């Protein structure tokens, strides 16, 4: 006999100040007791488990459905604490890629001993009449919660010499297979699967499936790669489970597929607009596309598109028309924002994710202007950045929609504004005066004085002209203003934008309030 | 030569922390450097039997690649283990990096599991390379609290000798304070440098900064309307500041543009203002005990503003940035020298590092800032969205 190689266990611990599982033994009929004690006698002949007495107080309860089935939950529960899938995409091509899903994974690496008195089990016996039958693990059970890590940290202690070896193959390990490539000839590559094979068989290693492989809900072929084909449930009646795995699919699908839109379905797990965006979803996944792999040699490139409403999307390749990967980016749940902002965090997300991937960021082409980026980040007070980037013209465009002077301006009529209201009333006035003589106030129902104030400043944008000087007391609105949002979910807030777009030139200023500045009156809304 | 045993804190689990993505060139380097250590003894590979993890990352200082490893959370969840004030008053400072020496004491084998990191692979196609620390590891807290012996035994005899210098420890880094020139200074650093081997700032040049007030011959509308707004915002800060005279020029409604002449009641009040702010702050202390939170603001065109306090309104320091290398063309870089600069002067003053809040998104900061950190030490930070007004009044 070729005596097998070895393989030194991991010392085990339970959480501290617990104790081994105990729990009762079911009751099992006749059939089930005869299945799991034939299955244990082949099983203690392999060698996977033994045979234990009375002084093992610790009880792990099993069924039969055969197959034994051991329920370790208690165990998992007491026992110690231990130490993301590849993506397609990022994959390189190879000339032969080969398959290899070790068979008994668990059941062929040892257990640490003094941790093998906790995963005793029983076996009832024949109408109770006689004590049941004591049996312990000395391999990784199957369900316990330490057998995964274990294994795949054997594995790769095993696997790294034969990997230093051979330089001229890539070895890759998930879990349970491991996926070797190379670009070599045919038969040399056969020959080296071979190999690693006759060197896994030598620690005590079994191994026996060709392209396409289903792998992880993908589709991996030799020269590209996709997703298993999507499923979207057909019902006239959708619940909130429906709408979370339809949500699912959608994000799922949106790697690969172009244009996906999630917004309306993902807003309803807080339409017609709703209805068309899952219409254009089918119709989009009515012809399916395939992604290509990664070749190091060549530049990497991602390109956004502004989709609207929040929603931006983002392709991914290095030769044009041939897509790496997709996806899509939601803006951030906030009360005010414009595109830049959302463009800023699209990139950034983006790059997080292509070093996942690819261990590099990409080159990115942007729908927008580098006079409009370079004004931005120069008048922005937040430090903000993006990566090597280029202009690539595909309207819309993102822009910047106003600006506001940093001086005041001559010959601009100076509006001083201010708003007030009474709080239980919900009673206020908002208005201005102006140094040509020029007057307004209005009276208002149901208000506050936020919005006392942004009416002010608004009813200032509303009858000047293309130049202004604008005059306010409110830390808020001016706040609002320097944020520079080019949408909001409040109208008003929507309406001065709409107003500031049409304007030439707007100069803000600010004062203390109830300094008694002149010009400033907080009198005319107080009543 | 002997572990001297080390504990955690009263019912602190070890840190588990996520390793953030690498890119490719980093994964190498640290790679090759951990290969190195490997070889050392420095560091051993270990099973699935650690849950514990650290992040870890890559920079330079040199071309030379450095190891950098995030022990904020091991620092803070490591047990607690005299800072000379006349470090601050001393005519030059220069920093020096003796962290080799760390690798020469042995660590306690208990306390090794808590040092655990992982060297992550592109695109999860392999397991990531887990690591412990057997020797004394940069970055941890309790390097320098368990070397510090060791190190005054090795500068005792250059302490004997001049004692015009001071010398403070912080972390991996050792801070040496005099009052020679630069020439002598630097000849001075070689042979402190060498009697190391056998076994730039200038402190002087900061202050407090001062309120100041404009000085014109004739004040537009927008001027005072500015002024006192300044002056309002300076009466959080100081005591006898008022306004009422000035705020009394701008009665009525006027274009901004306009000049006003100031009156005899203004111009007093302005005089008075400006005697007032020529003083310091009243009654401004430093307490050991509470947290140092230092502000950053982006003033533009190269120009960051900065505030190192504990209480609102009680500054400890105030400073200007305005240093460009190479970082002319990007916002981010330029905060990350600029907050490892201020972290610098807070360990000099106080012996500490504080906790900054600074004017960028949360994401692009995290995305970024391991690109351009060249320190051994890390601060802790959180983030500001909403712009403060007080911007132009630090101008
Ligand atoms: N079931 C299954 C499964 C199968 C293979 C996986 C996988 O192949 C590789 C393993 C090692 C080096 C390169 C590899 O692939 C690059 C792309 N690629 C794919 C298929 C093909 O036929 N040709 C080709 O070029 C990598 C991986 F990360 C997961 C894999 C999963
Ligand atoms: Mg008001």
């Amino acid at each position: 006999m070729v005596p097998i190689s070895p393989i030194e266990t991991v010392p085990v611990k339970l959480k501290p100040g617990m104790d081994g599982p105990k729990v009762k033994q079911w009751p099992l009929t006749e059939e089930k007791i005869k299945a799991l004690v034939e299955i244990c006698t082949e099983m203690e002949k392999e060698g996977k488990i033994s045979k234990i007495g009375p002084e093992n107080p610790y009880n792990t309860p099993v069924f039969a459905i055969w197959r034994k089935l051991v329920d370790f939950r208690e165990l998992n529960k007491r026992t110690q604490d231990f130490w993301g899938i590849p993506h397609p995409a990022g994959l390189k091509k190879n000339k032969s890629v080969t398959v290899l899903d070790v068979g008994d994974a668990y059941f062929s690496v040892p257990l640490d001993e003094d941790f093998r008195k906790y995963t005793a089990f029983t076996i009832p016996s024949i109408n109770n009449e006689t004590p049941g039958i004591r049996y312990q693990y000395n391999v990784l059970p199957q369900g316990w919660k330490g057998s995964p890590a274990i294994f795949q940290s054997s594995m790769t202690k095993i696997l790294e010499p034969f990997a230093a070896q051979n330089p001229d193959i890539v070895i890759c390990q998930y879990m349970d297979d491991l996926y070797v490539g190379s670009d070599l000839e045919i038969g040399q590559h056969r020959t080296k699967i071979e190999e690693l094979r006759q060197h896994l068989l030598r620690w005590g290693l079994t191994t026996p499936k060709e392209p396409p492989f289903l792998w992880m809900g993908y589709e991996l072929h030799p020269d590209k790669w996709t997703v298993q084909p999507i499923v979207l449930p057909e019902k006239d009646s959708w619940t909130v489970n429906d709408i979370q795995k339809l949500v699912g699919k959608l994000n799922w699908a949106s790697q690969i597929y172009p244009g996906i839109k999630v917004r309306q379905l993902s807003k309803l797990l807080r339409t017609e607009e709703a209805e068309l965006e899952l219409a254009e979803n089918r119709e989009i996944l009515k012809e399916p596309v395939h992604g290509v792999y990664y070749d190091p040699s060549k530049d990497l490139i991602a390109e956004i598109q502004k989709q609207g409403q929040g929603q931006w999307t983002y392709q991914i390749y290095q030769e044009p028309f041939k897509n790496l990967k997709t996806g899509k980016y939601a803006r951030m749940r906030g009360a005010h924002t414009n595109d830049v902002k959302q463009l800023t965090e699209a990139v950034q997300k983006i790059t997080t994710e292509s070093i996942v991937i690819w261990g590099k960021t990409p080159k990115f082409k942007l729908p927008i202007q580098k006079e409009t980026w370079e004004t931005w980040w120069t008048e922005y007070w937040q430090a903000t950045w993006i990566p090597e980037w280029e202009f690539v013209n595909t309207p819309p465009l993102v822009k910047l929609w106003y600006q506001l002077e940093k001086e005041p301006i001559v010959g601009a009529e100076t509006f001083y504004v201010d708003g007030a209201a009474n709080r239980e009333t919900k009673l206020g006035k908002a208005g201005y005066v102006t140094n040509k003589g020029r007057q307004k106030v209005v009276p208002l129902t149901n208000t506050t004085n936020q919005k006392t104030e942004l009416q002010a400043i608004y009813l200032a944008l509303q009858d000047s002209g293309l130049e202004v000087n604008i005059v306010t007391d409110s830390q808020y609105a001016l706040g609002i203003i320097q944020a520079q949002p080019d949408k909001s979910e409040s109208e008003l807030v929507n309406q001065i934008i709409e107003q500031l777009i049409k304007k030439e030139k707007v100069y803000l200023a600010w004062v203390p309030a109830h300094k008694g500045i002149g010009g400033n009156e907080q009198v005319d809304k107080l009543v | 030569i002997e572990t001297v045993p080390v504990k955690l804190k009263p019912g602190m689990d070890g840190p588990k922390v996520k390793q953030w993505p690498l890119t490719e060139e980093k994964i190498k380097a640290l790679v090759e450097i951990c290969t190195e250590m490997e070889k050392e003894g420095k560091i051993s590979k270990i099973g699935p039997e650690n849950p514990y993890n650290t992040p870890v990352f890559a920079i330079k200082k040199s071309t030379k690649w450095r190891k950098l490893v995030d022990f904020r959370e091991l620092n803070k969840r490591t047990q607690d283990f005299p800072h000379p004030a006349g470090l601050k008053k001393k005519k030059s400072v220069t920093v020096l990096d003796v962290g080799d020496a760390y690798f020469s004491v042995p660590l306690d084998e208990d306390f090794r599991k808590y040092t655990a990191f992982t060297i992550p692979s592109i695109n999860n196609e392999t397991p990531g390379i887990r690591y412990q620390y057997n020797v004394l590891p940069q970055g941890w807290k309790g390097s320098p609290a368990i070397f510090q012996s060791s190190m005054t035994k090795i500068l005792e005899p250059f302490k004997k000798q001049n004692p015009d210098i001071v010398i403070y420890q912080y972390m991996d880094d050792l801070y040496v304070g005099s009052d020679l020139e630069i020439g002598q200074h630097r000849t001075k650093i070689e042979e402190l440098r060498q009697h190391l081997l056998r076994w730039e700032l200038h402190p002087d040049k900061w202050t407090v900064q001062p309120i100041v007030l404009p000085e014109k011959d004739s004040w537009t509308v927008n001027d005072i309307q500015k002024l006192v707004g300044k002056l309002n915002w300076a009466s959080q800060i100081y005591p006898g500041i008022k306004v009422r005279q000035l705020s009394k020029l701008l009665r009525g409604t006027k274009a901004l543009t306009e000049v006003i002449p100031l009156t005899e009641e203004a111009e007093l009040e302005l005089a008075e203002n400006r005697e007032i702010l020529k003083e310091p702050v009243h009654g401004v202390y430093y307490d050991p005990s509470k947290d140092l939170i230092a502000e950053i603001q982006k003033q533009g065109q190269g120009q960051w503003t900065y505030q190192i306090y504990q209480e609102p309104f009680k500054n400890l320091k105030t400073g200007k940035y305005a240093r460009m290398r190479g970082a002319h063309t990007n916002d981010v870089k330029q905060l990350t020298e600029a907050v490892q600069k201020i972290t610098t002067e807070s360990i000099v003053i106080w012996g500490k590092t504080p906790k900054f809040k600074l004017p960028i998104q949360k994401e692009t900061w995290e995305t970024w800032w391991t690109e351009y950190w060249q320190a051994t030490w890390i601060p802790e930070w959180e983030f500001v969205n909403t712009p403060p007004l007080v911007k132009l009044w630090y101008q």
